[PDB]
């Protein structure tokens, strides 16, 4: 019962209301495995997308419940949306954390599982810290309840306690849809974008294979594959799933930080969630050898399909067997704001 | 003389009940309005 | 291809689970009007 | 969307029974 | 005094059916 009166007192610049949390440990599992991280607060809209300020949420990690139930880590909503009167609630909405120690994974939550869980719970001197008085005296188990997540469906433990106005206005608060519906369709309309481009390069070239990354290939590549045989080029846009780990937005990030590349890699025909955005280098004196070597163990990677994104406004797709097609990257600059505002700052 | 008041408090609650039962009332047609 | 007729029958089903209670809310509200 | 929707209406319909219990405190003095 | 006990657990019955109905809503989904 730290990271609570942690963010508390500390938020109140861009916050009004703090709402406090716990997380279990086999909820975000799938989100960083290792225990990798150890956050940032950028709470968008349903229908009522622009852009939004951040706000810093700290946290701690290995400190247990009160709970024996479950035992896991320390995490915290803040809540600032609701504009003048907060009386009103926006429904069908996400607040996003970027839980991390060094910005790997994402924590999407809702309104709805948020505050209806909320409701389900219940010669001078210097001076005390205030809002750290009450949580002492609480102790009880009633102050945490099991919610149904949405997102992953399992239990995210809330927790809180009749501290004060603020938290004693949240009970009283209800009000009379698209929030995830945004971002997938507009994945999708990014990657349909670029599909189109990676069309209209293969047919304004002759439709044929330049390799840029040499391999050797059998006599009976037209067997193991079948003729035209792009049915993973195909399903490409169903498997694109995830964005923010995927490369295709991380060079439009990594703008801000000139021979850089990010590397998606998604396999031949539905072998798993493989791998989204890893790294190619160019700085340390590990030098362009090995970069070359990498970037031909990629290529030799014969059951898996990899996507390039490269920083100055070019795109590629990698076939297994070597061969290349060339694309553009051309996006409109609002899209590249929103980006890089969803993320950070510009 | 004692037993006056009560039955209009139980009114009172009778109109307490009614108005707070449109609180029930209106939740299935945010639920229309929505799934 | 076929939540569409779970959507009309549980369209149905909230039909038949708001009426037991306006069956019941005029019921129980013409049981104090014996007070008097 | 839609088991989505179905965890939605699973944690909404939670909100309709705490307030059904809450509207049964008028019931526990009568 | 018999009007508040008939009444009263009548009122307790259909209480308990509205969750019992909930419920079914649940064995249906």
């Amino acid at each position: 019962m730290d990271v609570h009166i942690d963010n508390q007192v500390l938020s109140g610049l861009g916050t009004p209301l703090l709402v406090h949390l716990f997380v279990p440990d086999t909820v975000m599992a799938e989100l960083c495995p290792n225990r990798v991280p150890n956050a940032w607060c950028q709470t968008l809209f349903s229908d009522r997308t622009g852009l939004t300020r951040v706000c810093r949420v700290f946290a701690a990690r290995g400190m247990l419940p009160g709970r024996p139930s479950h035992r896991g880590t320390f995490t915290s909503v803040p809540v600032y949306c609701d504009e003048g009167l907060p009386e009103l609630y926006n429904p069908f909405h996400v607040a996003a954390l970027r839980f991390y120690d060094e910005l790997v994974g994402e924590l999407q939550i809702y309104y709805l599982s948020l505050f209806e869980g909320a409701k389900r719970a219940l010669l001078s001197r210097v001076p005390v810290s205030f809002s750290k008085t009450r949580r002492a005296i609480r102790e009880s188990r009633a102050l945490v309840r099991g919610i149904a997540h949405i997102f992953s469906p399992h239990a995210l433990y809330v927790v809180t306690y009749p501290e004060l106005s603020a938290q004693g206005r949240l009970h009283r608060m209800t009000a009379v849809l698209g929030a995830p519906e945004r971002e997938f369709r507009f994945l999708i309309s990014v990657a349909l974008r670029i599909s189109a481009s990676f069309r209209e390069k293969l047919a304004m070239q002759a439709w044929t294979a330049q390799q840029e990354i040499p391999v050797v290939i059998p006599t009976s590549y037209s067997r193991i594959y079948k003729n035209s045989d792009l049915i993973r080029e195909a399903f490409f846009t169903v498997q694109t799933r995830v964005s923010w780990e995927s490369c295709w937005v991380k060079a439009t990030i990594s703008n801000a930080p000139d021979a850089c590349l990010w590397i998606d890699s998604h396999p031949l025909y539905e072998e798993g969630a493989s791998a989204w955005g890893k790294v190619i280098d160019s700085r340390p004196p590990g030098g362009l050898v090995g970069a070359a070597s990498q970037l031909v163990a990629l290529g030799t990677d014969g059951h898996c399909v990899h996507l390039a994104t490269t920083s100055d406004g070019q795109a590629f797709l990698v076939l297994p067997g070597g061969f290349v097609i060339k694309g553009q990257l051309a996006l409109t600059p609002e899209e590249r704001g929103y980006i890089l505002a969803r993320h950070g700052i510009r | 003389a004692s037993r006056v008041l009560s039955r209009f408090v139980s009114q009172l609650r009778r109109k307490l009940e009614r108005s707070t039962h449109r609180l029930i009332a209106d939740l299935e047609r945010l639920k229309f309005l929505y799934l | 291809a076929q939540v569409l007729k779970n959507r009309l029958l549980r369209v149905e089903l909230d039909g038949i689970m708001r009426d037991h209670l306006a069956r019941a809310e005029e019921i129980r509200q013409d049981l104090d009007a014996v007070v008097a």
